[PDB]
């Protein structure tokens, strides 16, 4: 019932954009935070976006450097990563997660290639 | 060519007294408010006396407690501050300062390089 | 009301400052009142001095239906319940044979309807008295002595002070005898017995998860008048410290907060406290960037006077404010029986103006 699917990654070039997106159901969206991971081989997973579900209050992973903005749409029941001035160390699988602690979950990722 | 100039550092015994200068080249303190300002060890400048132009009288800060004289001589074109019955706390790198207003206020025009003043007791 | 929402803005990250002071330490503070007494005090500074305060209050009082709007913004929040409920007051005082700008009194008059107040300050005590019998005339004698004018002497130029006091009957009172004495839960782990209020109603309510995942429980009680409100802020998790919202905390995400509740049927259980403070303004404010004003012979106050130099001795607010019981057809009672919501752990509180967005009080309660 619970799904997370992410979507928006590829191939791009370094200096390029791209927009993830991931569509979600089966749980109340509006009162659970949302967030952006990354993961590659070798690496652990790393926070890199996330927000409220009300006021637009958000937070970074160090090496983002105020080049990805993170959205949400509470009707549409979506969360958006915005990726500008990509470059080859930002090559990962891209996972969103939706938390309201204690509960957690998370989708299957999207593959964001840079170079 | 405005350049301002101090001078008159040096060590003190606590109890002991000390004269600073300020010559002033390019320009006459009687038309400029006048300041001497202080930074001591782990500490931010910090204004110590005031000449304003307004009238010539002159202005102190709290922790002065009627020990420090400031004066200008019209004839030399310098500023003097008069140093009474100094402490440890007194020690710091004093400067001068002038400004085109009727009163001392930030920013200033000019600011001398700086003296140092050590009351070791 | 475009100064409705830049004043609230600007006292809030003032408050911000003061909670950040005091960890572990109730609160009580006036965005509105802060930002109140430095609109007056733009119009004695000059130069940096004024940039300094303009910039961080993001308005000029000179500017043309500024100075208007503040005199009917404040006869919007008082005009609609007084008596002995609501009480506020700014004052600047100034050395009294100072030579001032000509035309100063006057101008200060049309803009703000009072004087800056003249005291000769090496009459140390009656200057004292003076200040401290205008915050006690003026607050209905309601708040106690100002413990900072102790630091007031001969040498005191300029000083200026902020007093408020409110006491407000709710919209709908809360029943009496469910008054009793519960377990609060400090911030520390150790608990105290205090009494708390319990009422069952529908509540304009909304939850607030943060983006680590921490979620929190946003609950508005309207005053009588319909037109004031209190919000009460609290994390579920009793691990989750009062900080964490405190320091994410704006006039805006508030109105978010309001703009996305909803009336839902609850049994709210809230503590009766009195809470009283003096806040020294100097170091929230120099944070803030307003440094020159504080200090000896940076200071630019030739506004009010180009004869001598001047810098402010002393910057105070004291607010004092009292949560009780007391309030003022077909009303049909509950079937089921509602969810609870138990305030027992350190809490955030806001008094709004819901029409303006005005930011009157906001406070934290780590023991009530």
């Amino acid at each position: 019932q619970v799904q997370l699917v992410e979507s928006g990654g590829g191939l791009v070039q370094p200096g390029g954009r791209l927009r993830l997106s991931c569509a979600a159901s089966g749980f109340t969206f509006r009162t659970y935070a949302m967030q952006w991971y990354r993961q590659s081989p070798g690496t652990e997973r790393e926070l890199v976006a996330a927000i409220s579900n009300i006021g637009g209050v958000t937070d970074y992973g160090d090496s983002v450097k105020g080049r990805f903005t993170i959205s949400r749409d509470n009707a549409k029941t979506t969360v958006y990563l915005e990726m500008n001035s990509l470059k080859p160390e930002d090559t990962a699988t891209y996972y969103c997660s939706a938390v309201r602690l204690p509960q957690r979950y998370w989708g299957r990722g999207t593959q964001v290639t840079v170079s | 060519q405005v350049q301002l100039v101090e001078s008159g550092g040096g060590l003190v015994q606590a109890g002991g007294s000390l004269r600073l200068s300020c010559a002033a080249s390019g320009f006459t303190f009687d038309d400029y408010s006048i300041a001497w300002f202080r930074q001591a060890p782990g500490k931010e400048r910090e204004g110590v006396s005031c000449i304003s132009s307004s009238d010539g009288s002159a202005y102190y800060a709290d922790s002065v407690k009627g020990r420090f004289t400031i004066s200008s001589d019209n004839a030399k074109n310098t500023v003097y501050l008069q140093m009474n019955s100094l402490k440890p706390e007194d020690t710091a790198v004093y400067y001068c300062a002038a400004v085109w207003a009727r009163v001392c206020r930030n920013p200033y025009d000019y600011w001398g390089q700086g003296t140092q003043v050590t009351v070791s007791s | 009301s475009y100064v409705a929402h830049l004043a609230s803005d600007f006292g809030v990250r003032v408050f911000q400052q003061v909670a950040q002071a005091s960890k572990d330490r109730n609160v009580v503070f006036s965005p509105y009142g802060v930002a109140s007494v430095l609109a007056m005090l733009q119009l004695t500074t000059g130069g940096e001095t004024q940039q300094q305060i303009q910039a961080a209050m993001g308005f000029k009082i000179d500017d043309k239906g500024m100075a208007p709007a503040l005199r009917h913004l404040y006869k919007e929040l008082m005009g609609p319940w007084n008596k002995d409920e609501i009480s506020t007051t700014d004052a600047i005082f100034v050395q009294r044979d100072l030579k001032l700008v000509q035309g100063f009194m006057p101008h200060f008059f049309r803009l703000f309807r009072s004087t800056v107040k003249q005291v000769d300050f090496s009459e140390v005590e009656r200057a004292r008295f003076i200040i401290n019998d205008w915050v006690k005339t003026h607050t209905k004698g309601m708040i106690s002595h100002l413990l900072g004018t102790g630091a007031v002497d001969q040498l005191t130029r300029l000083v200026l002070v902020n007093a408020l006091y409110f006491n407000g009957q709710w919209k709908t009172p809360f029943p009496d005898s469910s008054t009793h004495r519960r377990l609060f839960h400090k911030s520390d782990g150790s608990t105290v017995s205090v009494p708390m209020m319990a009422q069952t109603n529908k509540f304009n309510y909304t939850e607030f998860t943060t983006p680590d995942g921490h979620y929190y429980d946003i609950l508005e009680l309207p005053y009588h008048g319909d037109t004031l409100s209190m919000f009460i802020a609290a994390p579920y998790e009793k691990e989750v410290p009062l900080s964490a919202l405190t320091n994410i905390l704006s006039a805006q995400l508030i109105s978010h907060w309001k703009g996305n509740m909803t009336r839902l049927p609850r049994l709210l259980v809230l503590p009766k406290f009195s809470l009283e403070t003096e806040v020294d303004l100097r170091k929230p404010l120099e944070n803030l960037g307003m440094t020159d004003m504080f200090r000896p012979f940076q200071a630019d106050f030739t506004s009010l006077s180009d004869q001598e130099p001047l810098h402010v001795a002393l910057a105070l607010q004291k607010v004092k404010i009292e949560v009780n019981e007391s309030g003022t057809a077909v009303i049909v009672s509950a079937r089921m029986a509602p969810e609870e919501i138990i305030i027992d752990r350190p809490f955030l509180f806001v008094v709004r103006h819901n029409p303006t967005g005005t930011v009157l009080f906001m406070g934290q309660v780590m023991e009530p």
